[PDB]
């Protein structure tokens, strides 16, 4: 019943997305043709939440399809499982964004966007009850960050009691691939922050970095990528489509998770990732697993946590665990790290368990996180955006479209404002005597 | 160089119907300047001091605070420092049905704190209305809704649901601001009753359980005073301009569900109420602490209110609370809540400053 | 002719009701399709226990008790499993969404919308019963259904019954050990609102169950299926006299007077103290002296506390199994003996005893092993003074800055609320202190 509403915006989000489905599908048995060939009878039970059920057990999935360039869209039809998506539900226009926040805002995407609204409250309103929407886009471009963050701002006024998950390509510190990532990362912080309840941010050199660390990949591609993030999309949606023992919501979650309106910036994980060579002299247990959610080097938001405090964290095992062998975990993370955890919240855990596990994995794990050290990816920003919008560089492409300078100011303040929030808990607090 | 002090002051209502009905106890008694909260079970009792104490619990005993004393203690001031050039705000806090709306605007024939401000202003204009001084004033009045604002001076057009909400912004100097909203000029007392009258009447009420004219918005009226002097100069004269803000401040209530028999749009906006009163609450929590050596980051940003008056709760502004208090004995845990804030935005101090308008030009560098 | 209703709220009683009517079927020979076929060579009796299991002409039994978790996860395994044909199809899901871990959701909004389905059902059960005794609450400290949906059910029964045993057999947070970030918030509303309606609540730790599964019955690796089996044992014991024969009974209503002081301090705890595996089943006597200085054991105590930092107030020991009076008043007067339990000065008395005949019955694929004794100790201590003190300084930690607060807001609450409850269990604080104080003259 916990129905949920899946959005992809752009080349990233549909190339995500598409692989979603590739690892949704193979969990609950449906093959390219919407047809089930599945083994348990669990998988059927709450195939509801993503899949609704067309005319002889086709299942079709309620994905939302949108960008401004046909090309996204032709990858998934001419591909594994494009023969599954509603052919009405791929919205789509030409003459992109043009890396122009300004574009996917107010110009291009306000002619699209209505058209979007048409499938999701049609989608929305055939769902019994609505959970919450999820959207993966990405931010340093304009139609994810332009047409999603619009979308998002629309949604929030309809459905303002709803969830309203995120899952954000961050830019990167080093190398960068498009040259106008901060005014368009800034211009969004500056609306996600109003209007989300949990954004789970991610960067690509992280996974650069898991894929060479951990899985020793030596030609990462995006598929591969892509295959790690929609793994964690599945950890925090799998308490609603499998049973367990401590079952999780996506609103326990953030309930647990967000103490402040403002501070659900999440770093995401998962475990047990592996080479395919030490996967037989590894030992599946939850202090192995345990040790690799909390190592820095299995982040995907390219923030070290050591460089700040765990406001609060959840931990979503799947598998026969053996719940005390969660809570003595959990609990040795708190009493050996105390440093980087806050003291005004005694448990700074959540933990949930399901009694279903992946496809080919005895158990699996996924862990959100919330720390100070996302500070230093808005900082970066508003670094290079004051150092742009000083010179005003590249201004005349958002001010040709029907912008002001007051809108960039805006946005830059925000944003220096949510640093001082996260910075003014980093640093370590004392009362009088206490 | 300047750290002006937050002037607090407090109102005690007299029993309501609801509290006459249930015959319920006085607690809160005073002797003047300190106010006493004694406990029903009397185990412990409270006492609070401040700057300023109200007593409208008789109105045959001595100590009696009229209309008009509230006024002469509390706004009289502030006009004084608005002629001199300061910027300054009053805002109400308090429970539901504590006399909040009561204090501020008043009725018909109970005028509360607004009509007195403007008129005894005019007055003063009119009698100092040289060639040497010029007086121009604007005024705004808007309202606070489910987080949405809106505003309270225009004659809404005839539609299944007319309230077209406007959109608040941050100037990177005046600071936040209100887009699309009406300033409408005024040069008597009749424009401004007028106005308000409008104003009242588009403002947001409803019937619930602890008052059948509860407001469901927050109230925030503006005057925008302009005064243009001269003196001899190269030139020509009337070359310096004192501009004033003042912010009067009329805010709901907590609304428990509970007693407040509630459903529906009631329970929403009530929530919406409860959401502005948290966020504000902790920005006088934490204007308090910062004003005692503590590095503390005021949140405006969760909260329209707190957002548009960041210049007044903290900032450039001289600005005075009026805390309202029920004396029953069936409130005493909120009473004593909105004490306890109070008795900490005492220790509030602001920056005033006079507004010359000409700070970096030319007369700064004379200084 | 006596009949009590278990009511299970939230996905912490529901498993252990699943863990409590697997054992109550097996005691009195009821089949999971709620068959009794051993009744047919008896043609009688009253093996249609009437305390739990209510009786059709066609041969099936149906429990007495109501499912409830505003989450249709948990109440779904038992539709679809082997305990399908024993409940009626009323298992109440308007699980839609579920609480969030929020006070406020369980109480104010999606409290409603189910709570006056929820009375329906068991008026009609009650109408059933003829000697309706009480109640038997399940439910946890920390959720949103099992601290909300019980108050606003506590108060709703303590209006449309009224003076009737209502007891809680409730899972307390643990100091150190939890799931969640919002238990004591979640723990202090309850109480705040449960004390001037219940009668006795009997508080568990899993972080203790943990512990007692290690050292005795050597599980490593536990789970919720095993620390469940022991609270169904607790609940057996409790409503034994209910149902079978023995030497000394005890009523619901015993627990109420005995264990309760002062309508404020009615907090107990359990034991249980041969829990024992089938190795040490052997080597080992199992007596009655044996097992009655195990139920002091501060080790072997179902909730975190160590006794020893303060002082008893009321003891009731029930007795399973083959057991002789002789050999219980040999046992206390050991205990009274031993300086290190104290009593208060104004209780000398202060033990209860129950004996019953019928044995534990053993459920295949656990871990305790088979006896011909077993014994439940309820205590009233001063001790847990100390448990309540953790709780409302973690609560002002996380008060002090407002945190998590606009999440109850959000859904009916108010800041005021947070306040009282702080103070009425500062004062419950207090009470604790003039109890344990001795009385001059
Ligand atoms: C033991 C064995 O025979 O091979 C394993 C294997 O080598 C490992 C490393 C698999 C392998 O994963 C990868 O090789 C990989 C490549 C790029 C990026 C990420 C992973 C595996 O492909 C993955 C596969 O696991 C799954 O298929 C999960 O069900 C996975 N399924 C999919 O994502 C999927 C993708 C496309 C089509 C169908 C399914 C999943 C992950 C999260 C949530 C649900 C399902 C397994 C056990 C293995 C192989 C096959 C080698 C791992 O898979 C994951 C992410 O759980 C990688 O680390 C785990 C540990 C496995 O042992
Ligand atoms: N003994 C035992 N305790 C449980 C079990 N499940 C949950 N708990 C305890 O319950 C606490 C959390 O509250 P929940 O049981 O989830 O309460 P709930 O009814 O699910 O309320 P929601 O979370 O809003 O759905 C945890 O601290 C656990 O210790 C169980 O199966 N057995
Ligand atoms: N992880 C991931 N990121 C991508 C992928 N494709 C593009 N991106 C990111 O998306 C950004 C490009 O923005 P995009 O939405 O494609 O611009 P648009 O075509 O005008 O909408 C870059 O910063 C990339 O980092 C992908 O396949 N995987
Ligand atoms: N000093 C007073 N003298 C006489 N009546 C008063 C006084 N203060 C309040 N009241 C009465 O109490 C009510 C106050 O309601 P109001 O102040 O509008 O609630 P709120 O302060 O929550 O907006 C009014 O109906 C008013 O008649
Ligand atoms: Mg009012
Ligand atoms: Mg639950």
């Amino acid at each position: 019943m916990r129905e949920i509403v899946h959005i992809q915006a752009g080349q990233c989000g549909n190339q995500i997305g598409a692989k979603f489905w590739e690892v949704i599908s193979d969990e609950h048995g449906i093959d390219p043709t919407g047809s089930y060939h599945g083994d348990s009878d669990l998988q059927l039970e709450r195939i509801n939440v993503y899949y609704n059920e067309a005319t002889g057990n086709k299942y079709v999935p309620r994905a939302i399809l949108v960008d401004l360039e046909p090309g996204t869209m032709d990858s998934v039809r001419s591909g594994p499982f494009g023969q599954i998506f509603r052919p009405d539900n791929f919205v789509f226009g030409q003459s992109g964004a043009g890396n122009n926040w300004a574009k996917g805002h107010y110009t291009e995407g306000a002619e699209l966007v209505d058209s979007v609204l048409d499938v999701v409250r049609k989608e929305s309103e055939s769902c019994d009850c609505l959970q919450g929407f999820q959207l993966t886009h990405s931010l340093g471009g304009g139609t994810g960050s332009g047409m999603g963050t619009l979308l998002i701002s629309k949604i929030r006024e309809e459905y303002p009691d709803r969830i309203m998950n995120t899952f954000s390509v961050m830019p990167s510190p080093k190398v960068s691939d498009t040259v106008v990532e901060p005014y368009n990362a800034t211009l969004s912080v500056h609306q996600l922050v109003e209007n989300t309840d949990e954004t789970y941010c991610i960067d690509n050199e992280a996974l650069y970095d898991i894929c060479f660390r951990t899985l020793k990949l030596t030609t990462p591609t995006y598929g591969d990528l892509n295959h790690l993030v929609s793994a964690t999309m599945s950890g925090v949606t799998t308490c609603l489509r499998f049973p367990g023992q401590l079952n999780a919501d996506l609103r326990k979650l953030a309930v647990n998770m967000v103490p402040f309106p403002r501070l659900h910036f999440f770093m995401p994980g998962f475990a047990p990732l592996t080479s395919r060579g030490s996967q037989q002299y590894r030992a599946l247990t939850v202090p192995e697993l345990t040790q690799q959610m909390f190592d820095s080097k299995n982040m995907m938001a390219a923030c070290d946590p050591r460089h700040g405090r765990y406001l609060t964290v959840a931990a979503i095992f799947r598998g026969r665990m053996s719940m005390k062998e969660v809570d003595e975990q959990m609990l040795n993370v708190q009493n050996k790290n105390s440093s980087y955890f806050v003291e005004w919240i005694p448990n700074n855990v959540k933990t949930a368990v399901c009694d279903i596990p992946p496809r080919g994995l005895k158990m699996s794990a996924t862990f959100i996180g919330n720390s100070t050290a996302i500070q230093e990816l808005f900082k970066r920003i508003s670094e290079q955006f004051t150092a742009m919008f000083r010179r005003k560089a590249f201004l005349h492409w958002y001010t040709g479209e029907g912008m002001d300078e007051m809108e960039f100011t805006e946005a830059e303040s925000n944003m220096n404002d949510l640093v001082s929030e996260y910075q003014q808990y980093q640093d370590a607090t004392a009362d009088e005597q206490g | 160089e300047f750290n002006s002090q937050v002037t607090v002051a407090v109102r005690v209502r007299p029993f309501s119907k609801r509290e006459k009905t249930e015959k319920a106890s006085q607690v809160v008694f005073t002797n003047g300047e300190e106010i006493t909260v004694e406990h029903p079970d009397m185990k412990q009792v409270y006492s609070f001091i401040y700057d300023v104490s109200f007593w409208s619990f008789d109105e045959c005993h001595p100590g009696y605070a009229s209309q008009t004393t509230v006024y002469e203690t509390l706004a009289a001031p502030l006009l004084d420092r608005a002629f001199e050039g300061y910027n300054t705000c009053l805002f109400a806090y308090g429970q539901t049905g504590s006399g909040k709306s009561y204090t501020m605007m008043g009725l018909n024939e109970e005028p509360g704190i607004i009509p007195r401000f403007c008129e005894d202003l005019f007055a003063q204009i009119a009698k100092k209305q040289t060639s040497e001084v010029s007086y121009h004033l604007e005024m705004s009045f808007f309202e606070v809704y489910n987080e949405k604002i809106h505003d309270l001076l225009v004659c809404k057009g005839e539609n299944g649901q007319r309230k077209q909400p406007l959109r608040a912004r941050e100037h990177p100097v005046s600071g936040p601001y209100v887009e699309g909203l009406s300033m409408n000029v005024v040069s008597s007392y009749s424009d401004i009753q007028s106005w308000l009258e409008l104003g009242n009447k588009q403002r947001a009420t409803a019937a619930t359980g602890m008052n059948d004219k509860s407001s469901r918005s927050h109230s925030v009226f503006t005057l925008v005073m302009t005064q243009t002097k001269t003196e001899v100069v190269e030139g020509e004269e009337h070359d310096h301009r004192i501009t004033s803000r003042i912010n009067l401040v009329d805010l709901a209530g907590s609304e428990r569900c509970s007693t407040a028999h509630s459903s529906g749009q009631r329970l929403k906006e009530g929530v919406s109420i409860n959401k502005s009163l948290l966020t504000l609450g902790k920005v006088i929590s934490a204007l308090s602490e910062q004003a005692n050596g503590k590095r503390v980051f005021i949140p405006y940003r969760e909260s329209t209110l707190t957002w548009l008056l960041k210049e007044s709760l903290g900032g450039n502004s001289k600005t005075a609370m009026i805390a309202t208090v029920s004396p029953a004995a069936s409130n005493i845990e909120e009473t004593l809540s909105t004490l306890r804030y109070a008795t900490q935005a005492r220790l509030i101090v602001n920056i005033a400053k006079v507004n010359e308008d000409m700070n970096a030009k030319l007369i700064r560098e004379l200084k | 002719m006596r009949e009590c209703i278990s009511i299970h709220v939230g996905q912490a009683g529901v498993q252990i009701g699943n863990a409590c009517w697997e054992l109550y079927c097996l005691e009195h020979g009821i089949q999971p399709d709620g068959q009794m076929p051993s009744d047919k060579t008896i043609g009688g009796g009253d093996d249609s226990f009437n305390t739990f299991f209510s009786e059709t002409g066609a041969g099936k039994h149906v429990p007495r008790a109501v499912f409830v978790d505003l989450e249709p996860t948990v109440i779904d395994e038992v539709r679809t499993g082997t305990y399908r044909q024993l409940f009626h199809p009323e298992q109440l899901i308007t699980g839609k969404e579920d609480a969030a871990n929020n006070y406020a959701r369980g109480h104010y909004t999606i409290g409603k919308e189910i709570i006056d389905l929820v009375l329906d059902r068991i008026r009609k059960l009650a109408d059933q019963c003829t000697g309706l005794q009480g109640f038997l609450v399940f439910h946890s400290f920390g959720g949103g259904t099992g601290s909300g949906f019980t108050s606003l059910l506590m108060e709703r029964l303590s209006v449309d019954y009224g003076k009737k045993s209502k007891l809680e057999f409730s899972i307390y947070p643990a100091p150190q050990v939890s799931t969640a970030v919002v238990e004591p918030y979640n723990s202090i509303l309850t109480t705040h609102t449960t004390l001037e309606h219940s009668d006795c609540a009997f508080m568990v730790d899993n972080e203790a169950i943990y512990d007692i599964c290690r050292r005795n019955l050597d599980i490593e690796r536990p789970t919720y299926t095993n620390l469940n089996r022991l609270i169904s044992q607790i609940v057996s014991s409790i409503t034994a006299s209910l149902r079978f024969d023995g030497a000394l009974n005890v009523d619901l209503t015993e627990f109420q007077t005995n264990l309760v002081p002062y309508p404020r301090i009615h907090f107990p705890l359990a034991t249980y103290a041969p829990v024992i595996s089938a190795e040490k089943a052997y080597h080992e006597q199992l007596s009655v002296a044996e097992i009655t200085n195990a139920c002091f054991e501060p080790a072997n105590q179902m909730v975190k506390c160590d006794p020893r930092h303060g002082k008893y107030m009321a003891c009731c020991l029930l007795y399973r199994g083959d057991v002789v009076p002789k050999d219980v008043n040999a046992a206390i007067a050991t205990i009274k003996t031993k300086r290190s339990i104290q009593f208060v000065d104004w209780c000398p008395t202060g033990f209860k005893v129950g004996i019953n005949y019928q044995p534990p019955t053993v459920v295949p694929g656990g871990d305790l092993a088979k006896v011909q004794r077993a014994v439940c100790m309820l205590s009233n201590t001063t001790a847990i003074a100390e448990a309540w003190a953790r709780l409302d300084h973690k609560f002002d930690l996380m008060y002090a800055k407002r945190a998590f607060v606009h999440w109850y807001v959000g859904e009916g609450m108010e800041e005021g609320e947070f306040s009282e409850a702080r103070e009425d269990m500062a004062a419950l604080e207090k009470d604790y202190e003039e109890v344990g104080v001795d009385s001059v003259e």
